RNA sequence: CUUUAAUGUUUGAUGUUCUAACGUUGACCCGUAAUCCGGGUUGCGGACAGUGUCUGGUGGGUAGUUUGACUGGGGCGGUCUCCUCCUAAAGAGUAACGGAGGAGCACGAAGGUUGGCUAAUCCUGGUCGGACAUCAGGAGGUUAGUGCAAUGGCAUAAGCCAGCUUGACUGCGAGCGUGACGGCGCGAGCAGGUGCGAAAGCAGGUCAUAGUGAUCCGGUGGUUCUGAAUGGAAGGGCCAUC
RNA sequence: UUUUGUAUAAUGGGUCAGCGACUUAUAUUCUGUAGCAAGGUUAACCGAAUAGGGGAGCCGAAGGGAAACCGAGUCUUAACU
């Protein structure tokens, strides 16, 4: 990601971007609980259950790479 | 109208000198790293047309 | 699979080069030994490679 | 139903029975184990099979201390 | 390219053997611009083969009956 | 050569103004006895709009098609390749939506030699220490172990412990096993180099049987085998590999 | 006719007479027969023309190899017992 700036500029959209990435985590989580449970429904006669959209849900089970180390708090044990 | 010799078979037989077809074997084109060396060179010599499928090939090539 | 394709290229100068499967997780050293090579007929290390 | 599934047949056993003249490198037995054992004149692959190192007949044996079976090519 | 049985050398010209005198006497096509001498037939005549590609064989033959293989 | 500070100067962008291309489904005049069309004056816009080629987006408005099989009827459910055991009737093979379990790997050592060693469990004694940790000696005799399912094997160990090691070699291969074929498997021995051992010898991966995917198309190394007038080259071919 | 299987309550036919379904170029393989025979045969075309010319060409007498190439041998291979 290129940056024309300073520092403190900078900050402030990578923040941003943070925020709109997890954002769009949870609404890709909601949407694949709502999907899940129409899959799960049952079929309601000799009708379709749509292969298509089973092809689609199928689809939407991606992966994403939560930040490696946002590290925290260390360890230090008394004596 | 001359019979149209089946172009693809042309290309993986060729006649010999009594009347038998001569083709190469498959399996040595790729992934082959799990393929022991030994079947990998005893797959290389060109090999000859078995009996069953001898018919097959002269209806693909009849001026060949 | 963790496993993935290397080759053990030569060391005389010729283009020749074995392949094999080394786990590049637990064994980041790298490969060399004695192998043949019938390009120069000879018993010549073979260094890892791409 | 859960189950279903089997694998294809080997075809193992015995292929050259006693008393019979074979060639050299002929396959006496295909073995999973060692039932059989390498007397003179065969050899042991890797599978466990059992092929004749010289051309004559068949004997099945049962030297041994622990009563096991061998198979040794008779010179004929 | 084209093989030439030694049998052949008897029907050429009033001896010499070449590739326009192979070719005026129907042995070899109009477009065969190579060719070369095969031990299959038999010669008894002193052919004189002008320029080809005899074999190993046929040229202890040819001589046999008395020819001569230049270029 | 370094910073910049200017005026020229070419180009690029963003603007404002104009008239001459262009628009006029504004007004008047003529062809003409014609609310069509054309021409002429005059305004109003004006290099926008509009059209042509190329191009990104959208596009069931429209068109062409696809939407597997088994199945104690179809649908829903389950399943589709490989390995082990039983059914399977003492050679081989042998079905069902018959009965039970696994595989889509791992290992530069868990491979090759040369040396050496031999388990589970129980008892008695003993510091923390007990039902069970380490030590000692007795019964024991493979009930142990195998890199991962099950079957067949294993003491000469194929199980356990170290040294040096790369044969987890290249080209071949008498002769067989099994497949309708594609193919798959076993293999003494020969040649060139190699490791281990004092040698005789052993070694072309792992105790064996699963750990997998044809052809086409394309990628990367080697090889003047070929190279469309000739010399080169592109592109093919062959070997290795993805 | 279709079938594991039909008197079958499975299909078809009211009856007579006429019509009604494996053919025709070309190419290729095998068999029989006829002609020549390490040779066999012509096509288009010319021609007072089913004759006679026309041998362009096709098949065969040599194979191996991807190919150059070699040649009763050749390919593989550093090289094959
Ligand atoms: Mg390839
Ligand atoms: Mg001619
Ligand atoms: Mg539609
Ligand atoms: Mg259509
Ligand atoms: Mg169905
Ligand atoms: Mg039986
Ligand atoms: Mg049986
Ligand atoms: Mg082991
Ligand atoms: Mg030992
Ligand atoms: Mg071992
Ligand atoms: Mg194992
Ligand atoms: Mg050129
Ligand atoms: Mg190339
Ligand atoms: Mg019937
Ligand atoms: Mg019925
Ligand atoms: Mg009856
Ligand atoms: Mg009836
Ligand atoms: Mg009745
Ligand atoms: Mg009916
Ligand atoms: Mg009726
Ligand atoms: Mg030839």
């Amino acid at each position: 990601i290129p940056w024309e700036g300073n520092y403190s500029s900078w900050l402030e959209q990578k923040d941003q971007r943070l925020a709109q990435e997890a954002s769009q985590e949870a609404a890709r989580r909601k949407s694949i609980e709502k999907e899940l449970e129409w899959v799960r429904q049952g079929t309601k006669g000799r009708q379709s259950k749509g292969k298509a959209r089973l092809a689609r849900f199928e689809e939407l089970n991606s992966t994403e790479y939560q930040k490696r180390n946002e590290t925290n708090e260390l360890f230090i044990p008394p004596g | 109208p001359k019979i149209k010799t089946v172009r693809g078979a042309a290309k993986r037989f060729k006649k010999t000198g009594k009347g038998g077809f001569k083709h190469k074997h498959a399996n040595l084109r790729h992934i082959l790293t799990k393929k022991a060396t030994k079947r990998k060179r005893h797959l290389r010599p060109k090999a000859m047309v078995s009996k069953g499928d001898l018919g097959l090939v002269i209806a693909c090539l009849p001026y060949a | 699979g963790i496993r993935e394709k290397i080759k053990l290229v030569s060391s005389a100068g010729t283009g020749h080069f074995y392949t094999t499967t080394k786990n590049k997780r637990t064994k980041p050293e790298k490969l060399e030994l004695k192998k043949f090579d019938p390009v120069v007929r000879q018993h010549v290390i073979y260094k890892e490679a791409k | 139903t859960r189950n279903g599934r089997d694998s294809e047949a080997k075809r193992l056993g015995v292929k050259r029975f006693g008393g019979e003249s074979v060639l050299a490198g002929s396959i006496i037995v295909r073995q999973r184990g060692t039932k059989f054992h390498a007397g003179a004149n065969v050899g042991c692959g890797r599978d466990h099979t059992l092929f004749a190192k010289a051309d004559g007949k068949v004997k099945f044996e049962v030297k041994g201390p622990k009563n096991r079976k061998f198979i040794s090519i008779e010179a004929e | 390219t084209a093989e030439i049985r030694l049998s052949d050398l008897a029907k050429v010209e009033g001896g010499v053997v070449d590739l326009n005198t192979l070719k005026a006497a129907n042995i070899i096509g109009i477009q065969i611009e190579f060719a070369k001498v095969i031990l299959a037939g038999e010669v008894t005549t002193p052919v004189t083969v002008r320029g080809l590609r005899v074999t190993k064989g046929a040229r202890a033959a040819i001589e046999a009956a008395g020819g001569k293989i230049e270029e």
